[PDB]
Protein backbone atom coordinates (compact mmCIF):
# COMPACT_ATOMS: atom_id res chain seq x y z
CA UNK A 1 0.00 0.00 0.00
CA UNK A 2 1.31 3.62 -0.72
CA UNK A 3 -0.45 5.93 1.34
CA UNK A 4 -0.13 9.47 -0.63
CA UNK A 5 -1.26 13.06 0.10
CA UNK A 6 -4.61 14.07 -0.62
CA UNK A 7 -5.66 17.70 -1.81
CA UNK A 8 -9.08 19.12 -1.70
CA UNK A 9 -9.71 21.62 -5.19
CA UNK A 10 -12.15 23.59 -5.70
CA UNK A 11 -14.27 25.68 -8.76
CA UNK A 12 -12.22 28.46 -9.75
CA UNK A 13 -8.53 27.15 -9.27
CA UNK A 14 -6.53 27.02 -12.44
CA UNK A 15 -4.61 23.46 -13.16
CA UNK A 16 -1.83 25.22 -14.10
CA UNK A 17 -1.82 27.84 -10.79
CA UNK A 18 -1.95 24.50 -8.81
CA UNK A 19 0.67 22.46 -10.32
CA UNK A 20 2.99 25.84 -10.46
CA UNK A 21 1.68 26.63 -6.99
CA UNK A 22 2.40 23.16 -5.10
CA UNK A 23 5.83 22.81 -8.48
CA UNK A 24 5.09 19.72 -9.14
CA UNK A 25 4.83 18.82 -12.70
CA UNK A 26 1.74 18.79 -14.39
CA UNK A 27 1.68 15.43 -16.32
CA UNK A 28 2.01 14.11 -12.86
CA UNK A 29 -1.16 15.57 -11.81
CA UNK A 30 -3.15 14.08 -14.99
CA UNK A 31 -1.25 11.16 -14.08
CA UNK A 32 -2.40 10.07 -10.94
CA UNK A 33 -5.74 12.14 -11.96
CA UNK A 34 -6.52 12.06 -15.20
CA UNK A 35 -10.03 13.39 -14.87
CA UNK A 36 -8.08 16.92 -14.60
CA UNK A 37 -7.56 16.31 -17.85
CA UNK A 38 -11.01 16.10 -18.51
CA UNK A 39 -12.16 19.18 -15.79
CA UNK A 40 -12.06 20.23 -12.19
CA UNK A 41 -14.00 18.34 -10.22
CA UNK A 42 -14.50 20.75 -7.30
CA UNK A 43 -14.19 19.02 -3.83
CA UNK A 44 -12.29 15.79 -5.51
CA UNK A 45 -9.59 14.70 -3.55
CA UNK A 46 -6.64 14.59 -6.00
CA UNK A 47 -3.31 12.71 -5.48
CA UNK A 48 -0.14 14.34 -5.28
CA UNK A 49 2.70 12.24 -6.86
CA UNK A 50 5.82 12.81 -4.45
CA UNK A 51 3.93 13.82 -1.21
CA UNK A 52 3.42 11.30 1.57
CA UNK A 53 0.13 10.84 3.71
CA UNK A 54 -0.57 14.08 6.35
CA UNK A 55 -2.29 11.93 8.71
CA UNK A 56 0.57 9.38 8.82
CA UNK A 57 3.13 12.22 10.20
CA UNK A 58 3.07 12.01 14.18
CA UNK A 59 3.35 15.82 13.88
CA UNK A 60 0.50 18.50 13.86
CA UNK A 61 1.58 22.27 13.32
CA UNK A 62 -1.01 24.68 14.94
CA UNK A 63 -0.33 27.91 13.64
CA UNK A 64 -2.29 30.77 15.77
CA UNK A 65 -2.00 34.16 13.64
CA UNK A 66 -3.49 36.60 17.04
CA UNK A 67 -0.72 35.10 18.63
CA UNK A 68 1.90 34.90 16.27
CA UNK A 69 3.00 31.85 17.11
CA UNK A 70 3.78 28.10 16.05
CA UNK A 71 2.41 25.09 18.23
CA UNK A 72 4.45 22.01 17.44
CA UNK A 73 2.52 19.00 18.59
CA UNK A 74 3.92 15.42 18.93
CA UNK A 75 1.68 12.81 18.77
CA UNK A 76 -0.78 14.89 19.28
CA UNK A 77 0.91 16.29 22.13
CA UNK A 78 2.45 19.94 22.43
CA UNK A 79 6.36 19.55 22.64
CA UNK A 80 7.50 23.13 21.33
CA UNK A 81 6.12 26.92 20.39
CA UNK A 82 8.03 29.33 18.74
CA UNK A 83 7.27 32.86 17.47
CA UNK A 84 6.32 33.16 14.11
CA UNK A 85 5.49 36.36 11.95
CA UNK A 86 2.56 36.69 9.21
CA UNK A 87 1.56 38.56 6.73
CA UNK A 88 -2.13 39.95 6.35
CA UNK A 89 -2.34 36.90 3.64
CA UNK A 90 -2.35 34.33 6.63
CA UNK A 91 -5.36 36.39 8.45
CA UNK A 92 -7.61 35.90 5.26
CA UNK A 93 -7.75 31.76 5.99
CA UNK A 94 -10.19 30.83 9.71
CA UNK A 95 -8.69 27.15 9.04
CA UNK A 96 -5.80 27.31 7.19
CA UNK A 97 -5.34 23.54 6.44
CA UNK A 98 -2.14 23.22 4.57
CA UNK A 99 0.28 20.58 3.53
CA UNK A 100 4.12 21.16 3.15
CA UNK A 101 4.58 19.81 -0.77
CA UNK A 102 8.54 19.97 -0.47
CA UNK A 103 11.58 21.78 1.25
CA UNK A 104 14.86 23.72 -0.28
CA UNK A 105 17.88 22.79 1.75
CA UNK A 106 20.18 25.72 1.17
CA UNK A 107 19.39 28.27 -1.29
CA UNK A 108 22.56 30.56 -0.69
CA UNK A 109 20.32 33.60 -0.53
CA UNK A 110 18.67 35.61 2.73
CA UNK A 111 15.90 33.03 2.45
CA UNK A 112 16.72 32.04 6.16
CA UNK A 113 18.40 28.46 5.68
CA UNK A 114 15.86 26.53 4.33
CA UNK A 115 12.33 27.12 2.87
CA UNK A 116 9.74 25.17 3.50
CA UNK A 117 7.10 25.12 0.72
CA UNK A 118 3.56 25.14 1.78
CA UNK A 119 0.21 24.65 -0.95
CA UNK A 120 0.52 27.91 -1.17
CA UNK A 121 3.00 29.93 -2.02
CA UNK A 122 1.63 32.55 0.11
CA UNK A 123 1.52 30.99 3.36
CA UNK A 124 4.93 29.10 3.31
CA UNK A 125 7.57 29.05 5.62
CA UNK A 126 11.01 30.29 6.06
CA UNK A 127 13.77 31.68 8.18
CA UNK A 128 14.95 35.05 7.31
CA UNK A 129 17.89 37.02 7.81
CA UNK A 130 16.41 39.85 10.19
CA UNK A 131 14.91 37.94 13.21
CA UNK A 132 13.58 41.32 14.54
CA UNK A 133 10.98 40.86 11.83
CA UNK A 134 10.11 37.61 13.26
CA UNK A 135 7.02 37.57 16.22
CA UNK A 136 5.54 40.57 14.38
CA UNK A 137 2.81 40.85 11.28
CA UNK A 138 4.12 42.04 8.11
CA UNK A 139 2.09 43.11 5.35
CA UNK A 140 2.92 40.50 2.83
CA UNK A 141 4.94 38.66 3.51
CA UNK A 142 5.14 34.58 3.87
CA UNK A 143 5.22 32.55 7.37
CA UNK A 144 8.88 33.94 8.59
CA UNK A 145 10.44 32.30 11.30
CA UNK A 146 13.97 32.25 13.34
CA UNK A 147 16.91 30.26 11.57
CA UNK A 148 17.41 28.50 14.03
CA UNK A 149 13.48 27.48 14.44
CA UNK A 150 13.31 26.58 10.75
CA UNK A 151 16.21 24.45 11.18
CA UNK A 152 14.66 22.54 14.10
CA UNK A 153 11.36 22.17 12.22
CA UNK A 154 12.89 20.71 9.23
CA UNK A 155 14.24 18.03 11.35
CA UNK A 156 11.59 17.18 13.18
CA UNK A 157 8.85 17.62 10.15
CA UNK A 158 9.07 15.62 7.56
CA UNK A 159 7.36 16.10 4.08
CA UNK A 160 3.19 16.56 3.98
CA UNK A 161 3.35 17.73 7.36
CA UNK A 162 -0.44 19.16 8.32
CA UNK A 163 0.14 22.64 9.12
CA UNK A 164 -3.06 24.63 10.71
CA UNK A 165 -3.12 28.57 10.25
CA UNK A 166 -5.98 29.34 12.51
CA UNK A 167 -6.10 33.15 13.18
CA UNK A 168 -7.54 32.37 16.90
CA UNK A 169 -10.21 34.90 16.07
CA UNK B 1 0.19 33.59 -4.50
CA UNK B 2 3.70 34.42 -5.18
CA UNK B 3 7.32 32.57 -2.81
CA UNK B 4 10.09 33.36 -0.15
CA UNK C 1 -13.52 33.31 -5.70
CA UNK C 2 -13.93 33.44 -9.27
CA UNK C 3 -18.82 32.98 -11.59
CA UNK C 4 -19.61 29.78 -13.14
CA UNK D 1 -11.85 9.42 5.29
CA UNK D 2 -9.05 9.13 7.41
CA UNK D 3 -8.23 6.09 10.96
CA UNK D 4 -5.92 2.82 11.75
CA UNK E 1 -2.87 4.03 -4.96
CA UNK E 2 -3.68 1.65 -7.65
CA UNK E 3 -1.14 -3.00 -11.18
CA UNK E 4 -0.42 -4.86 -8.98
CA UNK F 1 10.83 32.14 -12.72
CA UNK F 2 10.91 29.94 -9.19
CA UNK F 3 14.69 24.98 -8.67
CA UNK F 4 14.84 23.68 -6.49
CA UNK G 1 -11.35 20.36 8.79
CA UNK G 2 -14.49 20.97 9.36
CA UNK G 3 -18.80 20.56 7.63
CA UNK G 4 -21.09 21.81 5.06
Amino acid sequence: GRKLLTYQVKQGDTLNSIAADFRISTAALLQANPSLQAGLTAGQSIVIPGLPDPYTIPYHIAVSIGAKTLTLSLNNRVMKTYPIAVGKILTQTPTGEFYIINRQRNPGGPFGAYWLSLSKQHYGIHGTNNPASIGKAVSKGCIRMHNKDVIELASIVPNGTRVTINRGS
Amino acid sequence: AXKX
